[PDB]
């Protein structure tokens, strides 16, 4: 008949041919069979390459253990497809689109594929609203935009998921839009946490959560982006309401690639990553877009290998971003939560025909300071502040005080501590920063500006330390 | 190009390819544009030689 | 007939066939058809490789756009030639030997291939007259040799093309022989401006210039400088009278060998290069040579890949050259031009036995100097120069005023400093830079020695800044 045939089967790769003039499309969906009673399942592959001779390279999206060479593959006729909707709103799904925490929900619904294009370029426009959070460094150096793309970059263990965490409790609760949450390639254990703390904090009724996690064979990782952003699009584009897309590690989508692409015989492209890094991350991230009139706000952490900013995975994600938050690990290592980098994180609407003069001006000379103060790292390193002039002695004590000024006790790091959060108005931090790097707190010690919110708990913890303002 | 620095340090001449070469997020598409939106007086002379 | 076929053609690399005992010997010229109105042209093929079966592997040297699978080619029997004579004097020429502003001209000449062995040993003869060009630094310590072989090395863009044409001015304006350029994969614009400046100083009735530049495929840029050698070639063995022979980035040899080593078949070496990259350059270096009694001073332009003199180009050539002015960034950066490193560059006639022992003993001195300073240059930047002694300290000022009148306003920066050139004899040289290093002018501030000529301009900038000496 028409149905194809296992050939070769390299991990989850698996090669198979059709009869001629039955040769299924790219991006297809094709049915397999594993029989062995105990991995006994059913494979979906997806048709990634024709390589000729009527054979068909697929990606198998199940691991495919227990394979056997000639078994019958079945084309569905149409590419992997989610369910979209309402719906959708309060449930747990995987790649494939199946409800995990209730089997077979959704199978009823509207089904959308999750190959899509992205929008015209004549429906584009730029977004330079700024998105109020209430921490001091990302209000300050790095303002969020409404409706506009922002990642986290961070090495392992900088605080990257507490970060998404954090920004789940300020924006995503006192939202009126629907929000849409894929993990991809990250921790269950996370995912369990995150499906329960938004059980009980009633925030699960307004979101759908996709996860293909750690462990999964690297089509599921490579796919379940696309499922979550399928359902994205859907919110974004047939009901039009104000939708939230949190992606934790984007960058394990590209490890996917990478693997995948390893595994169907592609030659290596520079340190190892796939030929088409770039082209699969313009493909993924100009779908996460807001068009003329309708609104998705996307938030994404991105991993960084071995602390090096400069590999190419990381290097590429940075050309598609609005804010991109860089957590450092000299940072983190000095107790200085959340770790941002203020020197090398960069937002675009930080601009005085945006922000204002004040916010602007506040938050270049708090740079300025900053930039100074890393120049004459390297002397303080080794001979200590007591070389320096009088001036940098200054600028030292400054940039000490404002370093630690830009810490902040947030909402998520109450389970790690146990002191609660704190919400800072952005007036209040540029009026805080203005003081500090004008010289109006250069008494109060370096503690006290550590883990606080805005004047009024400096003035406590001052007072507490012997000291006034 | 309308920017002290560059007409008067790295000048440019027409017929020159001049590299604005850097980090990310340092002025480059800035510079750029900026050279760009200095030759509206020039358009609005009119003679094709300017 | 006795014809080729083209069977393959990836890039600049086309495969032709054969028919047995008509397949051409390596390096001869074969030509194909390009029909295509828009880009219709006679492509000129080097037989690289014989492939077997009758294939022959070919380096094409126009771009081979256009060009169909199965065309006629030609073979013409004989290497590439380019014409030769005491007529090629005064003309733009082409790496295939035609003549670029006027076209036909030298179709009647004797033409000579560009392929050659180099002098039999017992021609050779070691060459050690000093050249006096007129800079301080290269007169003092790089100087330069009559009848040997000179180079400029460094990174993108510190000095080499202004110091050849400074060199151009100074050497070719008032010599009795015949000069020879060879712009080999170099700027167009640079090339049009020696035109241009060698058709006003009415040097280029005795010039010969053969360019093939940066937009030339790899074939013209490995060809140029054997074609300008012939000619060079010609003008020693046949006319014997002391020739010039100028070379800009010569180096692109290299680089446009190794764009094509991979499509010829060969597995890449260290740092991406052909494996028969010392090879090459020595067959090349190897001509450029003076025999007995015939002489050919010449002076390459050697570039440096990202200022790294351990890349295997710059660390090859270093052996084929009598003096090396080797050019830095950090002295780039500085201001100082020219931007000689005076502790890298080095010359073989710098010997007692040859420039005499004051000379010599000045030259040591400026070197011990700047190598203490470059020791010291680490405390300073730290600890402050404060710190050292006073015996440290007076080296320090003198070194700082030695590294400055090194530098000096050339003839051919008058476009990038607005400032005419200089020109100091040798003695004049010797008897400043003894002065500096017994310290007679350590009372004269760091300026007024900065892009100046002998000790009159040194007297009249230190007058000019309110001091004597
Ligand atoms: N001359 C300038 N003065 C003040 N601000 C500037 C200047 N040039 C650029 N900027 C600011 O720098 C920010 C980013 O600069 P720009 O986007 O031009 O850099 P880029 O080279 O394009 O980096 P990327 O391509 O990675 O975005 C802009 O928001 C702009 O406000
Ligand atoms: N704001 C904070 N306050 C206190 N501790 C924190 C904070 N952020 C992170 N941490 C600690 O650092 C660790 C960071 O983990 P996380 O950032 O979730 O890893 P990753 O960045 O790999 O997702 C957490 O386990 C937590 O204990
Ligand atoms: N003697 C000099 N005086 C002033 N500027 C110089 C001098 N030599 C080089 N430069 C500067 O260096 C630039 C490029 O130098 P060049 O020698 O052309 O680069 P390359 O060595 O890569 O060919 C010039 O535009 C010029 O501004
Ligand atoms: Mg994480
Ligand atoms: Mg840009
Ligand atoms: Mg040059």
């Amino acid at each position: 008949d028409t149905s194809g045939r296992v050939v070769r089967v390299t991990g989850p790769v698996v090669d198979v041919e059709f009869p001629r003039g039955s040769i299924p499309e790219l991006f297809n969906a094709l049915h397999a069979e594993i029989t062995f009673e105990s991995l006994a399942k059913t494979l979906t592959l997806e048709v990634a390459q024709h390589l000729g001779d009527n054979l068909v390279r697929t990606i198998s999206l199940q691991p495919t253990d227990g394979l056997v060479r000639g078994v019958e593959v079945i084309d569905t006729g149409r590419s992997i497809s989610v369910p979209v909707g309402e719906g959708v709103k309060g449930h747990v799904f995987n790649a494939l689109g199946d409800c995990l925490d209730e089997p077979g929900y959704g199978e009823k619904f509207e089904h959308w594929s999750i190959h899509r294009k992205p929008p015209a370029f004549e429906e584009l426009e730029p977004r330079t609203e700024m998105l109020e959070t209430g921490l001091k460094v990302v209000d300050l150096l790095t303002p969020y935009v409404r409706g506009g793309k922002i990642a986290l970059f961070g090495g392992a263990g900088v605080g990257k998921t507490v970060l998404i965490q954090e920004m789940i409790n300020r924006i995503a609760r006192n939202f009126g839009g629907t929000s849409v949450f894929a993990g991809v390639g990250e921790r269950t254990r996370e995912g369990n946490d995150l499906w329960v703390e938004l059980a009980e904090a009633n925030v699960l009724k307004d979101t759908a959560l996709v996860f293909g996690q750690m462990d999964e064979p690297p089509g599921t990782r490579m796919r379940v982006a696309l499922s979550a952003l399928t359902m994205a699009e859907w919110f974004r584009d047939e009901q039009g309401q104000d939708v939230l897309l949190f992606i934790d590690n984007i960058f394990r989508f590209t490890q996917a690639g990478s693997e995948v692409s390893t595994l169907l015989g592609r030659m290596p492209s520079a340190v190892g990553y796939q030929p088409t890094l770039a082209d699969e991350m313009g493909e993924l991230q100009e779908r996460i877009t807001s068009t003329r009139g309708r609104s998705i706000t996307s938030m994404q952490a991105v991993y960084v290998p071995a602390d090096d900013y400069t590999d190419p995975a990381p290097a590429t994600t940075f050309a598609h971003l609005d804010a991109t938050t860089e957590l450092s690990r000299a940072v983190f290592s000095k107790g200085i939560f959340p770790a941002v980098d203020p020197l090398a994180s960069s937002s675009t609407i930080l601009d005085p025909s945006v922000v204002g003069d004040e916010h602007y001006r506040v938050a270049q000379e708090v740079i300025r300071i900053l930039q100074r103060y890393k120049d004459l790292q390297d002397i303080i390193a080794i001979l200590g502040i007591d070389e320096l002039s009088e001036e940098d002695k200054q600028l030292v004590n400054r940039a000490r005080r404002i370093e630690r000024f830009l810490s902040q006790n947030m909402m998520a790091a109450e389970q790690f501590t146990g002191q609660p959060g704190s919400t800072v108005p952005v007036k209040e931090t540029i009026e805080a920063f203005d003081r500090l790097c004008k010289g109006d707190f250069d008494h109060v010690p370096e503690q006290a500006f550590f883990l606080i919110g805005g004047l009024d708990d400096l003035a406590k913890k001052a007072e507490s330390l012997g000291a006034k303002l | 190009t309308g920017i002290k620095a560059i007409d008067a340090m790295t000048p440019i001449g027409r017929g020159q390819r001049q590299l604005i070469i850097g980090d990310r997020k340092t002025g480059k598409t800035a510079v750029c544009v900026d050279t760009i939106l200095n030759q509206r007086q020039n358009w609005e002379s009119g003679d094709p030689k300017k």
